[PDB]
């Protein structure tokens, strides 16, 4: 499916009809809303790591 | 001492015994590179300045 349809959050259903049980199985999958910007820190290795070698 | 002995000088020691010494014996050592040396040949290396 296209991306903006998933970002919009429309409900999607899968129809499961297996042989022994004629009753279909229905489920709902949607993307919840709620956005904080991550802060990335890249820690250098400790000087003891440079000591061990 | 002979001059060739001072060249590539060996350790010459002055050992004196007296009542007033702490261990009753003291020692002083001189050679070419200690007593009034012409040059101070030293090699100074530092490694792992970062430390731990
Ligand atoms: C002076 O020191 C350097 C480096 O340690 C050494 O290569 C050289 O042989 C030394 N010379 C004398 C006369 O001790």
């Amino acid at each position: 499916i296209c991306e903006d349809d998933w970002n919009s959050g429309e409900r999607f259903t899968c129809t499961v009809t297996h042989t022994d049980l004629p009753s279909p199985l229905k489920q709902t999958i949607s993307r919840p809303k709620g956005l904080h910007r991550p802060d990335v820190y890249l820690l250098p290795p400790a000087r003891e790591q440079l000591n061990l070698r | 001492v002979s001059e060739e002995e001072w060249n590539t000088g060996e350790t010459y020691t002055c050992v004196v015994a007296h009542e007033a010494l702490p261990n009753r014996v003291t020692e002083r050592t001189v050679d070419k590179s200690t007593g009034k040396p012409t040059l101070y040949n030293v090699s100074l290396v530092m490694s792992d300045t970062a430390g731990t």
